RNA sequence: UAGCGCCGGCCAACUCCGUGCCAGCAGCCGCGGUAAUACGGAGGGCGCGAGCGUUACCCGGAUUCACUGGGCGUAAAGGGCGUGUAGGCGGCCUGGGGCGUCCCAUGUGAAAGACCACGGCUCAACCGUGGGGGAGCGUGGGAUACGCUCAGGCUAGACG
RNA sequence: CCUGGUCCACCCGUGACGCUGAGGCGCGAAAGCGUGGGGAGCAAACCGGAUUAGAUACCCGGGUAGUCCACGCCCUAAACGAUGCGCGCUAGGUCUCUGGGUCUCCUGGGGGCCGAAGCUAACGCGUUAAGCGCGCCGCCUGGGGAGUACGGCCGCAAGGC
């Protein structure tokens, strides 16, 4: 039903008298590859809470994604803190064209063919988040001529 | 003064609806309202309409949302979300007929001004002319 | 259900200062430096306020009474004791929403005990033990009173001042809970999802606001209860 | 080049059962039957997760070792179909399957492709009645692909076509045992190759 | 005829022995001071294959000279401050001209090359035929919203 | 005494006469230079006393240039809000300086604080923006070498650009 990918697991440092201590961050995207993805950032004191944590968090954050024969409805630039992510739609056959980070989240949210580009910081975290928030500000046809109503 | 009058009444309908302003008055021109008309018509404004501040001529823009949201943040989604102004004052964007913008594949717009008069990118395409571009909608 | 020119003290509001602009459209005019609600926009919010909680309320549902505010607590614990509804009287737990699993264990506790001073077990083990479980059960009798009423999340809260019990108000919002207050000048009205535009302060208020909103309560259930004995805590 | 190895190895480094051998692949001496982790010292060890370039990188040398092709022909082949209108993917295998020795293979005058190639070099195979002994050559739609009349009465095309009568040949290609010729109909679909291959992984690993 | 490079991460591919901050490796981060997947050899593996590596140089990634597409409180970055020249920029209404801008028609834009199709060498490389393009500039005609200019008017900027 | 800037009220006058501003020109703390004067207190240099392992310092007693005036140079700075100028727009609360008004209060100009939206890497900023915009100038492009070398211009020199 739902198909996990992590994305980065890292481990941290805080420092107490007489030592370091370690702490283990995840990001999990989670997916039905059928336009509904979710992120999550797990951080536990061993690599598979956190992971397990991280997969928890991402179910509980969702994003519907309106696809269209595959790919984007239209064109999003997204900042998120330094990093930005410019998500563009593409005719089919392409394939998905992009980095490690909105790769996974794009093809989870049954993505076939896009073109991407990160500019700004690349730091994998807030990219993420850029391209959750990218796909949470996409819009259809639809929704437009249902604000434009009036 | 106002170095740019229309890139000044585009801020002012930003600025006012970020703060959902139920309207907002900028200072009076012909081609402002001409921009405005395409802005109704479009359906980003519920209309505009001319008033008088002081002794001084405004014209009343009437703004548009979307319904209350739920969780956190009810704050209702614009019908405005981006609205940016393209040939200024000390550099000027003209386009050929060929060179008229798609503003996200369609679900925007982009405001022209030509000699066949005041048009969107769909209104001039269809009636074949370039111009100046003045801004883009979506 | 009926109002109107009933209404004494609620239009009185708070000062000139300590107000939100946003509350702007629910004010009459500032009179003796004390903005005054308006008395027909309360009405206004009323009818639909009170629609949508009768139809809440014959649907079966649970509203979570919430007030700290002093001036609140003694009417609260009994308005909402009446009917059926779950009450938050001493203070708002932060993360009796969001975290309220780990919340009912306490509640699950609470009941253990009650139910440890029930049978003969309570002289066994030291006076150590009964000294301590007993100031226990006093302290989450004290707080969780109202609370353990509520076997799963609520339908919809009601805030008596949305400002100072802005913390339930905020996770009520992150769980998609309908929030019903009632607001003074201090408050935000956008938070509040249904709003209750009148004095939170004077006793008088918050005695005729909440014992009318009971009253639907139980006139949607029916069976009709008597006139809220809560009219001798005027004082 | 065109490896010139020990193949069923191959079979055991992709994790798939690839037919580079014909026959015996299909017996159960495979050994992918046998010994299906890959070949080396450290092959029966755990296998830690693989990058995505891992994946991708395998996948497009999993495809190009079935065609037994050199890298150089078939990043040609990719770039070539890439140029080209329609799905890449599709239009890739399309390509692929369009080579002589393949079709030669498909037809099963040769039991595998390897065998198609020499079957090809050593013009045992005709083209509309003349001979192409181009492994590369690529078949048109219409094309009639047959066996050289001097090379009907050799006993491998013997064994082999006469293990054919009574097998199907795939939807785009059409069969004569009897005079020992075959119809190239149309380009195959995706949805006709049985390939053990994600094509968009390939396209997504020269993507890079 | 089968060779060449690589197997610490970036980056696909790991074990034994020798060496002991030596001998050496290294594009960057780094490896070596007794049990080195990083030196040297062996087995094994990965990648290409009549080639494979190295050096140099060009564009790329580099949104790292940012027109598209960046910045300047503390990261590099606001001139010590004013006065003001040239220049850049310019509030509302009407009219004329049509310089900028836009549109139609036409000339030009050689071939080769680039793109598409068909065809000749058994294929391809190579080549032939045909088609489709095209910014720019010249000429003729047209439009006047914006910018320009000339003529008139207003008082919300500015000055008194 | 001479003289600059500025704010408010009146809605009177002119009718876009505006903004910015490469060069240019003027101003520009302290120190420093030239000429003349002045010189109480302080005080680089310097002369001693202490301290210290030493003490070319910190502490103590003296002391010259200088600090002060006039005139003429020098053009630097953590010359700082480390934030170019001008205009428009976008919640409020509070303290304060200074006008005007129907003087609880309203309205205008300036200086502070906390804060809506928003912005920011964060810190923080937030109608005195570091927000939303337009115009124009100046500037940046990894660290050291180096604000050096060379050239030019300026300066009596020190030295500056
Ligand atoms: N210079 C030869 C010319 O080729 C023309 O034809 C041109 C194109 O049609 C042809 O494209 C070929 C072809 O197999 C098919 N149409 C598609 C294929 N991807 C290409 O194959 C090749 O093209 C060129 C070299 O030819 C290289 O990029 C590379 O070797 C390869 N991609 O390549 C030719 C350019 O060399 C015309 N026949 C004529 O102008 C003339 O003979
Ligand atoms: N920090 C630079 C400042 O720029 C100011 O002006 C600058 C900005 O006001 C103006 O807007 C620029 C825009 O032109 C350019 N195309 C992109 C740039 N991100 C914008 O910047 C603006 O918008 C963003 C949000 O989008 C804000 O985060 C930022 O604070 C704001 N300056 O561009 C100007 C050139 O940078 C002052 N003139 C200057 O004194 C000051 O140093
Ligand atoms: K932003
Ligand atoms: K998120
Ligand atoms: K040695
Ligand atoms: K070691
Ligand atoms: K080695
Ligand atoms: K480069
Ligand atoms: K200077
Ligand atoms: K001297
Ligand atoms: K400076
Ligand atoms: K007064
Ligand atoms: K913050
Ligand atoms: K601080
Ligand atoms: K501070
Ligand atoms: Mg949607
Ligand atoms: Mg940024
Ligand atoms: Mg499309
Ligand atoms: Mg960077
Ligand atoms: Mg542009
Ligand atoms: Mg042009
Ligand atoms: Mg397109
Ligand atoms: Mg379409
Ligand atoms: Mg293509
Ligand atoms: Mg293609
Ligand atoms: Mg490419
Ligand atoms: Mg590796
Ligand atoms: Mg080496
Ligand atoms: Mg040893
Ligand atoms: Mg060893
Ligand atoms: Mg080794
Ligand atoms: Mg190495
Ligand atoms: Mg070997
Ligand atoms: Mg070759
Ligand atoms: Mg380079
Ligand atoms: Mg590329
Ligand atoms: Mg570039
Ligand atoms: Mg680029
Ligand atoms: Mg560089
Ligand atoms: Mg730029
Ligand atoms: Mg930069
Ligand atoms: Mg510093
Ligand atoms: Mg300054
Ligand atoms: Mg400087
Ligand atoms: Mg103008
Ligand atoms: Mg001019
Ligand atoms: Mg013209
Ligand atoms: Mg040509
Ligand atoms: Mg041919
Ligand atoms: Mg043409
Ligand atoms: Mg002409
Ligand atoms: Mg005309
Ligand atoms: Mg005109
Ligand atoms: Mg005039
Ligand atoms: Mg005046
Ligand atoms: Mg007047
Ligand atoms: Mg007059
Ligand atoms: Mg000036
Ligand atoms: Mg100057
Ligand atoms: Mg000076
Ligand atoms: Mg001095
Ligand atoms: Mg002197
Ligand atoms: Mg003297
Ligand atoms: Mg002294
Ligand atoms: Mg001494
Ligand atoms: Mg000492
Ligand atoms: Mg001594
Ligand atoms: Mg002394
Ligand atoms: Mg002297
Ligand atoms: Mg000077
Ligand atoms: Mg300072
Ligand atoms: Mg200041
Ligand atoms: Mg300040
Ligand atoms: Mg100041
Ligand atoms: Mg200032
Ligand atoms: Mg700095
Ligand atoms: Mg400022
Ligand atoms: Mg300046
Ligand atoms: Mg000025
Ligand atoms: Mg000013
Ligand atoms: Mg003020
Ligand atoms: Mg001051
Ligand atoms: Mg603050
Ligand atoms: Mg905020
Ligand atoms: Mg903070
Ligand atoms: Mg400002
Ligand atoms: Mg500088
Ligand atoms: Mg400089
Ligand atoms: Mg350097
Ligand atoms: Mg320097
Ligand atoms: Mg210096
Ligand atoms: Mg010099
Ligand atoms: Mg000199
Ligand atoms: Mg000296
Ligand atoms: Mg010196
Ligand atoms: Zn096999």
């Amino acid at each position: 039903d739902f198909e996990e990918k992590m994305i980065l697991i890292r481990r941290t440092a805080r420092m107490q008298a007489g030592g370091r201590r370690f702490r283990f961050g995840a990001l999990v995207v989670v997916g039905d590859r059928q336009g509904r993805v979710g992120l999550g950032f797990g951080k536990a004191p061993e690599v598979p809470l956190a992971v397990q944590k991280a997969g928890y968090y991402a179910r509980r954050n969702m994003v519907e994604v309106p696809l269209q024969n595959g790919t984007i409805p239209h064109e999003i630039e997204v900042e998120f803190g330094a990093s930005k992510i410019v998500l563009k739609p593409a005719a089919p056959g392409t394939g998905v064209i992009a980095g490690a980070v909105p790769r996974a989240i794009l093809e989870l949210a049954g993505v076939t063919d896009i073109l991407t580009k990160e500019l700004g910081s690349r730091n994998p975290i807030n990219i993420a988040y850029a391209t959750m928030e990218a796909l949470r500000q996409l819009r259809t046809k639809a929704d437009v001529e249902r604000l434009r109503k009036g | 003064m106002l170095t740019d009058p229309i890139a000044d009444m585009l801020t002012r309908i930003r600025n006012a609806t970020r703060v959902y302003k139920e309207s907002t008055d900028v200072p009076a021109s012909r081609f402002k309202e001409e921009i405005l008309r395409i802005l109704a018509r479009e359906g980003f404004i519920k209309g505009y309409e001319r008033v008088d501040v002081d002794g001084k001529p405004y014209l009343r823009v009437y703004l548009k949302y979307g319904p209350r949201r739920q969780g956190p943040d009810p704050r209702p989604e614009q019908v405005i979300h981006h609205i940016r102004r393209i040939s200024k004052p000390g550099r000027r964007v003209y386009v050929g007929v060929k060179e008229i913008p798609r503003v996200r594949r369609g679900l925007g717009i982009a405001i022209l001004s030509t000699s066949k008069g005041v048009l969107t990118d769909r209104e001039a395409r269809k009636l074949g002319v370039g111009g100046e571009l003045i801004c883009e909608v979506w | 259900t009926v109002k109107e020119l009933l209404e004494a003290g609620v239009h009185f509001g708070h000062e000139r200062k300590r107000w939100n602009p946003k509350f702007a459209r629910y004010i009459y005019a500032e009179r003796n430096g004390i903005h005054i609600i308006d008395l027909q926009k309360t009405m206004e919010e009323l009818e639909r306020t009170f629609r949508f909680i009768e139809d809440l309320a014959m649907r079966g549902g649970t509203i979570l009474f919430v007030g700290t505010k002093k001036q609140a607590q003694d009417i609260v614990r009994m308005e909402a004791e009446r009917a059926g509804m779950p009450y938050v009287n001493q203070r708002w737990l932060g993360g009796m929403l969001t975290n309220f699993k780990t919340i009912s264990q306490r509640v699950h506790r609470l009941e253990e005990l009650e139910a440890l001073f029930a049978s003969p077990e309570i002289e066994e083990r030291p006076k150590k033990e009964q000294v301590r479980l007993k100031h226990e059960l006093e302290r989450l009798q004290k707080y969780l009173s109202g609370f353990r009423l509520l076997k799963r999340l609520p339908d919809a809260i009601f805030v008596v001042d949305p400002t100072k019990e802005a913390i339930a108000v905020r996770e009520a919002r992150k769980l998609f809970i309908p929030v019903i207050a009632l607001a003074d000048t201090d408050s935000d009205p956008d938070l509040v999802d249904y709003i209750i535009p009148g004095n939170d302060d004077a006793i008088r208020s918050i005695q005729l606001i909440l014992s009318r909103a009971v009253d639907l309560i139980i006139q949607a259930r029916g069976g009709v209860v008597e006139p809220s004995p809560s009219y001798a805590l005027v004082q | 080049g065109r490896y010139i190895g020990p193949v069923c190895r191959l079979c055991r480094r992709e994790g798939v059962k690839l037919y580079l051998k014909g026959e015996r692949c299909y017996s159960p001496k495979c050994a992918m039957e046998r010994r299906p982790y890959p070949p080396g010292q450290h092959g029966q060890k755990r296998a830690r997760r693989p990058s995505d370039y891992a994946v991708r990188l395998r996948e497009k040398q999993k495809l190009r070792r079935i065609y037994g092709i050199s890298e150089r022909q078939f990043r040609n082949l990719f770039e070539e179909a890439s140029k080209k209108k329609g799905v890449t993917g599709s239009v890739f295998l399309g390509l692929l399957e369009s080579r002589l020795d393949n079709v030669v293979y498909r037809l099963g005058f040769a039991v595998s492709r390897r065998q198609a190639r020499q079957l090809v070099r050593h013009g045992h195979i005709t083209v509309n009645g003349r001979r192409v002994d181009l492994p590369s050559y690529r078949v048109r739609p219409g094309d009639e692909i047959a066996v050289a009349e001097k090379s009907r009465n050799l006993e491998l095309i013997r064994q082999n076509l006469e293990a054919m009568k009574g097998r199907k040949v795939g939807p785009w290609l059409s069969l004569d045992v009897e005079g020992m010729k075959g119809k190239f109909l149309r380009l195959p679909d995706r949805e006709d190759l049985a390939l053990p291959v994600n094509e968009q992984l390939v396209i997504e690993f020269y993507s890079r």
